[PDB]
């Protein structure tokens, strides 16, 4: 009820904002106005060619990092258990392993940029 | 300071939960009658 | 000895971040065992009742459990009230 | 792959596989497979050639998809039963849904496509790991669920595997492709007896494992991947190609060698179950296997082949490599027929 | 699986219109199957010729599917011994010759009556006796 | 596969405590101490018989005791309770924290007028024994006869007759 | 398991979750704990083959508890009946079903 | 009347986002020996409205090479998240009280990047792709600790509900107990919003305007609110997270005045930082965080899980 | 109406599921997945799995984010595909949207159905159960048991991520 | 079985059809690889919430944690598909046909 009402209201207001923005101002298009911006001169011509960025290795590791942040999120409810001895050991395992994965990721180059 | 306050909040939670469990038998005593009453009305009407 | 202390000093100079993380990270593993309140922490978790203390039938020979939630006999937690 | 990490590269493959035998929970059985899968990829690219990356990827989509189907077969069974224990499935489609997936894990049905393809790019050592170890995990699941597998399902997919597997072998000249089709046919041999009795599939699995072990041992020792390069090996080491022949005879299953006992015991058990036409059909089709074994033997030791002169340089040196256990597997996989009653130990 | 179940219940020869109608169906049905892989593994070039590959394969499978029914039909009633595998001997392999004719090769169709003539027969004492190609794990 | 049995309308008729949430929570502690005998026997029967339809009468007994406890709280300490429950009611979670002052007045009022004791923390949560005279439910789950075990194993292991007996292997 | 070590060395790795009638955190019962309690002790150590016939009329009672298959069929039949006379207008719901 | 509440949480914010622009101009200017806008009305108080009308009546440029459908979704997606991620904030009584408030905080904060992502792709240019991919690089380093700092700080609060944050901070500020985390959270909240030392994605001197290069008029005007409404909301998030003020149960005025003042003080520091420091490099940013920040997070999170158990100070769950 | 709101939320999950499975341009499929993922959060959120919905939302945004970076890095073409431009994806698109249309009609019209399984369409609201959770959420408390009951699951999972970084470096080493 | 379980099950069905029925982009295929995780995750979450299976409530995230691992190594297969072949389209990798 309330949550999607809040969600619906927000997208509606945004839609009107772009609607009056994109319609009202008395457009005048003459092709070169719509031409791509290339810092004053013409584009060399591409912008969809494969932009080979050099942080590929750090990219996937972030995915693996997030997969285990979801694992360590139930800690606030995990602390309210009757077996903190087991819960503390297994909890510290994740951070030790996460540091260990980063440590290998760090020491064997990894984090460093590709040049 | 947090360690004192958190324990005080724990003290309240048992106090809150104790009031919950003491009141609980009445809540269970109402629920069964409503569901039995609801099951009946469906079944009495089910004959029709 | 001298090499170990120098390596700590060389670390503390070259990098203050991981040594600080390693130090406070190292403590977070050890003192939980040495802490004298960890046995109290589990007791607090056990004390907090989330489900009902379902009563049990009498047949005699049961002095430990009380017949009324005011009787002196039974598990009492005045330790936690002062704690 | 760095030597120290190359060890744990293989360690999780073994333990990831070992998780499959030892677990009793379906999710854990599921978990054991990607731990096998995710760590199996890098060793396939240990050499890291464009063919290796080619070989690894076709494995990944084939294997990941098969594990993906594996997941729902658990879920539909869970939805219709509510248990995770490794027992019979309680919903027929989930059963067939699993058997479809585990086959792609195994290369039984037309899924067998991926098996010869990946074997070429991945090295001989990687192949030694692939056709041997990567089959233990799916077999363990099938043996456990053998109670409620559709007999006409498993038999059909087993029959085809020996059919295409034997038939596709009669085109290849690269030993790795020939070897994979041989493994594909043997994949069918164990799986045909799977519903009737599961002791025999272990027995044929064992004989297949040691023979394929000993087989690749010889291939690494000969350091050849093409029949012509293998044809040369009569000169440098005649002992290697001499035993190359004998284990090639155990391939075909020709008695009194070891390779007969898998085919022998399976036919016996199947005939006890009144299936006589089916064992007879695979018995004939096994001759196709033996045929490209004979041609492979023919270019190996029966007939001498043109060598070179720079190979007399090789006569001066020898193999500084060993890997232990080749002498044991030749013996165990050639002379073991007089010990058929020991199969009851598996029981 | 009902399509070949609806062939067995019809007696051989008699009710040939129904028997052949079944025999046509199972025959041609396998044609879409084999052509499906044939399109799959062997890549076609266009939709027009793609269905052409299904064309011949469905043409044949329907043909041998059809002729097996009718050629085994005639022997079943005129000879009055349907439970005798010569009905499917000349009933079966005659399609193989037409299968050879369908591929225009009477040469491979010459070898057709050697094999289709056989396997068609082997299904008969399978019917009469308790032969089971897929035996349930009784022991 | 059988009938469904449910006591008719007249059986599940009883006036219910018509007080709201905050009223019940404010008096919950003293309600637990006073009317526990009907509570304990009711929920013990609920867990034992595992069927409300065989425990409706105990549901009647608990409501009546809840009535009498609330009837006497109105008769003597009416006003202090009214301040307590309305002050609890204002809070969005009915927290006892923001009502200590009003609680003190209520606690002493029932201490002298109705002669009650505020249950100590943890004291009311103690598990208790109830001396109900209801017979034990012999088959609470209505379980049927269970399948007999498999024929057990006995005897001593003797050498297999003629050894393996597999093909030509004489031993 | 294929090679049972959980039993051998005596340590539970996955049995604790295998069923929904096992012990749960803070004794939160499952939806069908009563049925899974009965079903499990019905066919225990009797035999998987000697289970599907004798522990049957109790097993589907559980499988109904999970899915409510024929129970939801009952509601669909009743609600289907409502549509076919409310439009025909023979019957009107009692005020209990309005307010 | 719930709808009246929704507008009462949207329009008053929108004017707050509007006046942040004027305040930033004046705060930046007065930290520059300048005066800032003071001609548009009195004290320049009419300046945001002057820019307001100009942009929405400015020619909204449609680039020919742009993919139009994705072009328009990005400004909508940017603004929609900005407003809807205000709704769980516990301004005295939160508008939307949910047991998992901070998880919802992270979800739409993570959803926000797809605005600069799709817009960067749809603009179809070199500077467009450069800004969008460095926006990945800037934000890829960013969620990993943002969750950890959120987890570590909240672990002694009791749960993920935002309302109970006030009860935890009833006696002393959260910053007294986790100031090493607060500095690190503050840098990241300064960073998630692409502000001050970490503004590579915009990069005026080095990417002209980055993703915003081909975005004019309202489509630009929308992009400005999403950036600036996230500034105020993130600072408000930090204010409750670490500097939770007292809350009288009968007068919500007291918390509202105190909470708003805390947000204003924090938001000024965002402009304070924006004036002072230079701009990092997106490689150094990633190296700063995954080589120095992230290692400290794990140990600090390690400390903040061990601490409640060792001290018997675990917080109540309910 | 909101009474079959879950019936709706289930659908646009699959229209988005269809849209990206029609193999459009890789980032366009990324949009096609996230809409399904976002609405997919709604279905499980409706049933009570608040934590499950938020986590499948949170990390799959993170998962899809890294996907986009790679797509434009070394997986994009100078002439990008759209759901309409290429006829192959257009054919895949149109086939997906009538496949659900014809089926959900059939399921809703007859409410008995046969395909694969038997399905009483009736209403997903029906199977909700008359249960009370007390002062604890089952969907969150059960997950909290991971660190007290699932030690083996923690070990196997945690270990696997560690090689997960090993393989992610092993195979990318580039000689 | 309700329509919610229905429409989720049918969702994985065309996820398979998307997965194996291929196209000229390996990325779009592995997009469908992590996509079919959605159905199984959402499917699985529906039952154990419905059955009040408190223990099995961790099985979705455990399933979902392993989910992106396939994608994680899947993306790394892509990059040296690009490193050695420049592009991504799945026809240039055929040297292993022999
Ligand atoms: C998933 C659903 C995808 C539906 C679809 O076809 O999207 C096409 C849509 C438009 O592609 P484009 O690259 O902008 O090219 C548009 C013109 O071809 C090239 O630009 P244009 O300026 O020519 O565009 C105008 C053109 C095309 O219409 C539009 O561009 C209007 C917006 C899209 C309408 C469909 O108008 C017409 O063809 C006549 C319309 C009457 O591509 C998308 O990726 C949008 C998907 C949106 C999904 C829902 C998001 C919430
Ligand atoms: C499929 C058919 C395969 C060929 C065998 C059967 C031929 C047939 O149908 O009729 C011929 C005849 C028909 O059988 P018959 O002439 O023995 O008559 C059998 C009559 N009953 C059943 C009543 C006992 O089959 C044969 O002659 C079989 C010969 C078997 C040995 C062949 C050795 C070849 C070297
Ligand atoms: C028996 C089955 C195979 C029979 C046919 C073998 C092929 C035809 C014969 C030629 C084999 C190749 C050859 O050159 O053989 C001679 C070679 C040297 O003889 P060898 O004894 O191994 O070493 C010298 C000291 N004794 O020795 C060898 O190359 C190895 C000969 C191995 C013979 C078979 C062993 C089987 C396992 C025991
Ligand atoms: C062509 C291969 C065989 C498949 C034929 C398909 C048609 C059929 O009916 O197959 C099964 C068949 C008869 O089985 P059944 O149906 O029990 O017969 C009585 C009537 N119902 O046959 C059987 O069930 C028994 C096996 C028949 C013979 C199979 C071997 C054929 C010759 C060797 C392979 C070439």
């Amino acid at each position: 009820m309330n949550i999607m009402l809040t969600l619906l209201t927000n997208v509606t207001l945004a839609s009107l904002l772009v609607l009056i923005a994109f319609w009202l101002p008395q457009l005048n298009a003459y092709s070169e106005k719509t031409s791509p911006y290339e810092c004053g001169f013409d584009p060399m011509g591409s912008a969809r060619l494969p932009f080979s960025m050099k942080f590929f290795l750090v990219a996937i590791t972030f995915l693996l990092f997030d997969l285990e942040i979801a694992l360590l999120l139930p800690l606030p409810w995990a602390s309210q258990t009757n077996n903190l001895k087991t819960m503390l050991t297994m909890a510290l395992f994740l951070l030790i392993l996460l540091a260990a994965s980063l440590a290998y990721e760090w020491t064997q180059k990894g984090l460093e940029w590709a040049e | 300071s947090m360690m004192k306050w958190n324990r005080e909040r724990r003290r309240l939670q048992i106090e809150d939960f104790e009031a919950r469990i003491a009141l609980m038998p009445l809540f269970q005593a109402e629920k069964d009658r409503r569901v039995l009453q609801m099951l009946r009305e469906n079944l009495e009407e089910e004959a029709i | 000895a001298g090499r170990i202390a120098s390596f700590l000093k060389n670390a503390w100079a070259k990098e203050p971040v991981l040594v600080a993380s390693f130090a406070i990270g190292g403590l977070a593993i050890i003192l939980p065992s040495l802490s004298p309140y960890t046995n109290y922490a589990i007791r607090i978790n056990r004390a907090t009742p989330y489900n009902y203390p379902v009563p049990l039938r009498d047949d005699g020979n049961m002095p430990d459990v009380p017949s009324h939630p005011q009787d002196p006999q039974g598990p009492s937690l005045e330790w936690l009230k002062n704690l | 792959m760095n030597p120290i990490i190359y060890t744990t590269l293989i360690m999780t493959v073994m333990s990831g596989t070992m998780l499959v035998m030892i677990s009793s929970h379906w999710l854990l059985i599921w978990i054991g497979f990607e731990m096998n899968l995710l760590a199996m990829i890098p060793v396939l690219m240990k050499n890291f050639n464009p063919r290796a990356t080619e070989a690894a990827t076709k494995y990944f989509l084939t294997q990941a998809t098969a594990s993906m189907m594996l997941m729902m077969a658990i879920i539909i069974n869970l939805l219709y039963s509510g248990q995770w224990t490794i027992t019979k499935m309680f919903n027929p489609v989930a059963m067939t849904m699993m058997t479809m997936a585990l086959a792609m894990k195994l290369g039984l049905s037309p899924f067998h496509f991926w098996v010869p393809e990946v074997t070429q790019g991945i090295s001989l050592q990687a192949g030694l790991l692939l056709l041997t170890w990567q089959k233990l995990a799916p077999l363990s699941v099938l043996c456990q669920i053998s109670q409620s597998i559709n007999p006409n399902l498993m038999l059909t997919m087993a029959m085809l595997s020996i059919l295409i597997g034997g038939w596709g072998g009669l085109n290849q000249t690269q030993l790795r492709k020939i070897m994979a089709y041989s493994s594909i046919a043997h994949m069918g041999w164990m799986t045909a007896v799977l519903p009737y009795n599961t002791t025999m599939t272990i027995l044929n699995l064992l004989i297949y494992i040691t023979m394929t072990l000993a087989m690749f041992m010889l291939l690494i020792h000969s350091s050849a991947t093409t029949t012509l390069s293998l044809s040369h090996t009569w000169n440098k080491m005649p002992v290697i190609t001499s035993l190359m022949m004998v284990t090639l005879l155990s391939m075909g299953g020709l008695p009194p060698l070891s390779g007969f006992m898998p085919k022998w015991m399976i036919i016996q058990e199947m005939t006890k179950n009144e299936s006589i036409i089916m064992p007879t059909l695979m018995a004939m089709t096994a001759l196709l296997n033996l045929y490209f074994y004979m041609r492979l033997a023919y270019s190996s030791s029966l007939t001498m082949f043109p060598s070179t002169n720079n190979m007399k340089m090789k006569w001066q040196f020898e193999h500084t490599k060993q890997m232990k256990l080749l002498p044991t597997m030749i013996v165990l996989s050639t002379l073991v027929l007089p010990m058929t009653p020991a199969l009851s130990s598996l029981n | 699986k009902t399509l070949l179940h609806k062939y067995s219940d019809i007696p051989e020869g008699t009710e040939c219109h129904r028997k052949a109608y079944a025999s046509t169906s199972i025959g041609g049905a396998t044609g879409l199957i084999v052509s499906a892989y044939s399109i799959a593994l062997k890549p076609p070039a266009s939709f027009l010729e793609g269905v052409a590959r299904t064309g011949r394969y469905t043409f044949t499978s329907a043909a041998i599917g059809a002729i097996f029914g009718l050629t085994s039909c005639i022997s079943a009633q005129v000879r009055e011994k349907p439970d005798d595998p010569l009905n499917y001997f000349i009933g079966g392999c005659a399609g193989g010759l037409t299968l050879g004719a369908r591929t225009r090769s009477y040469g491979i169709g010459a070898a057709a009556c050697a094999y289709m003539g056989l396997t068609a027969a082997l299904v008969k004492m399978g019917q009469l006796e308790g032969w089971q190609v897929f035996a349930e794990p009784k022991v | 596969p059988g009938i469904v049995e449910l006591p008719t309308l007249e059986d599940l008729k009883v006036q219910e405590v018509k007080v709201s949430s905050s009223v019940l929570k404010a008096a919950a502690h003293h309600y637990g101490a006073q009317c526990d005998k009907p509570n304990k026997e009711f929920m013990l029967c609920r867990w034992e018989e595992k069927d409300p339809r065989r425990c409706l009468e105990e549901g009647k007994l608990v409501n009546q005791c809840a009535l009498d406890f609330f009837r006497q709280i109105k008769r003597h300490c009416a006003e202090p309770f009214t301040e307590y429950w309305t002050c609890i009611d204002y809070s969005g979670l009915q927290l006892f924290r923001h009502c200590r002052k009003q609680q003190a007045k209520f606690d002493e009022c029932v201490l002298d007028k109705l002669g009650w004791v505020r249950p100590d923390l943890g004291e009311l949560s103690k598990v208790t024994k109830v001396k109900t005279d209801r017979p034990l439910p012999e088959n609470p789950y209505h379980s049927r006869a269970r399948p007999e075990p498999n024929p057990e194993a006995e005897g001593d292991l003797k050498p297999a007759k003629h050894g393996s007996r597999l093909f030509f292997w004489t031993m | 398991p294929f090679f049972d070590v959980q039993k051998r060395l005596g340590l539970d790795l996955d049995r604790w979750m295998t069923i929904q009638s096992a012990e749960q955190p803070h004794k939160i019962p499952g939806r069908c704990h009563a049925f899974e309690k009965e079903w499990i002790e019905c066919a225990h150590g009797i035999g998987g083959i000697r289970a599907e016939k004798e522990c049957k009329i109790e097993f589907d009672d559980f499988v109904e508890c999970l899915l409510r298959q024929k129970t939801m069929k009952r509601l669909s039949a009743i609600k289907r009946q409502r549509d076919k006379l409310i439009k025909e207008g023979k019957y009107t719901p009692p005020p209990h079903h309005l307010g | 009347m719930f709808m009246i509440n929704i507008l009462s949480l949207i329009i008053p914010i929108l004017l707050a986002v509007a006046f942040l622009t004027l305040v930033e101009r004046k705060v930046l200017g007065y930290m520059q020996l300048r005066k800032g806008p003071n001609v548009v009305g009195p004290y320049g108080l009419l300046q945001p409205i002057a820019d307001a009308l100009k942009l929405v009546t400015k020619e909204p440029l449609r680039p020919g090479t742009s993919s139009i459908s994705m072009f328009i979704i990005a400004p909508i997606l940017g603004l929609s998240l900005a407003l809807t991620m205000w709704v769980p904030l516990p301004m005295p009584y939160p508008l939307i009280n949910m047991n998992l408030g901070v998880l919802f905080m992270l979800a739409m904060s993570s959803l926000a990047v797809y605005s600069i992502l799709w817009s960067g792709w749809a603009s179809n240019s070199k500077y467009a792709l450069i800004g969008a991919l460095r926006a990945v690089a800037q934000t890829i380093s960013y969620e990993v600790t943002l969750a950890i700092i959120l987890l570590s700080v909240l672990l002694m609060n009791g749960s993920y509900t935002l309302s109970t944050l006030i009860t935890t901070q009833e006696h002393i500020w959260m910053i007294f107990t986790s100031w090493p985390l607060a500095m690190m959270w503050f840098i990241s909240t300064l960073a998630e919003t692409n502000r001050a030392p970490f503004d590579l994605t915009e990069g005026e001197s080095e990417l002209v305007s980055g993703f915003n290069v081909e975005y004019a008029a309202g489509p630009f005007a929308m992009f400005f609110m999403a950036e600036y409404a996230n500034i105020i909301m993130m600072n408000a998030f930090t204010a409750i997270l670490f500097l939770g003020a007292s809350h009288d149960p009968h007068t919500p005025e007291l918390y509202t005045i105190n909470f708003v003042l805390k947000t204003l003080a924090l938001t000024i520091t965002f402009l304070w930082i924006r004036a002072s420091y230079p701009r990092f490099r997106y490689d150094q940013l990633m190296h700063l965080l995954w080589k120095s920040f992230l290692p400290l997070t794990l140990a600090l999170c390690m400390w903040h899980i061990s601490l409640p158990i060792m001290t018997a100070s675990i917080p109540p769950q309910s | 109406m909101t009474m079959y709101i879950a019936f709706i939320l289930s659908t646009i999950f699959v229209i988005g599921f269809v849209g990206f499975s029609s193999k459009p341009s890789p980032i366009y499929g990324g949009l096609g997945l996230i809409v399904s993922g976002g609405v997919g959060c709604g279905i499980v959120l409706n049933f009570g799995g608040s934590f499950l919905g938020l986590m499948v939302f949170l990390i799959y945004l993170g998962g899809m984010l890294v996907v986009f970076g790679y797509t434009t890095a070394m997986a994009t073409e100078m002439y990008p595909e759209v759901w309409v431009s290429n006829k192959t994806v257009f054919g895949a698109f149109v086939s997906g949207l009538m496949m659900e249309f014809c089926m959900v009609y059939y399921a809703l019209k007859e409410e008995e159905v046969e395909i694969i399984f038997k399905f009483n369409g009736l209403g997903d609201w029906v199977i909700y159960d008359t249960g009370d959770s007390g002062f604890f959420s089952e969907e969150a408390m059960g997950i909290a048991a991971l660190y007290s009951y699932g030690t083996w699951l923690v070990i196997v999972t945690g270990w696997s991520l560690l090689i997960g970084v090993v393989v992610i470096m092993e195979i990318t080493r580039g000689n | 079985m309700p329509l919610v379980y229905m429409n989720i099950i049918m969702a994985f069905a065309i996820a398979l059809a998307g997965l194996l029925m291929y196209r000229s982009h390996l990325m779009s295929s592995l997009l469908c690889l992590e996509g079919m995780m959605l159905s199984l995750f959402i499917m699985s979450t529906l039952i154990i919430l419905n059955t009040h299976f408190t223990l099995a409530n961790m099985m979705p995230i455990i399933l979902l944690v392993f989910a992106a691992c396939e994608a994680a190594l899947g993306l790394s297969l892509l990059v040296m598909v690009s490193n050695t072949y420049g592009t991504d389209y799945v026809q240039n990798l055929n040297l292993l046909q022999c």
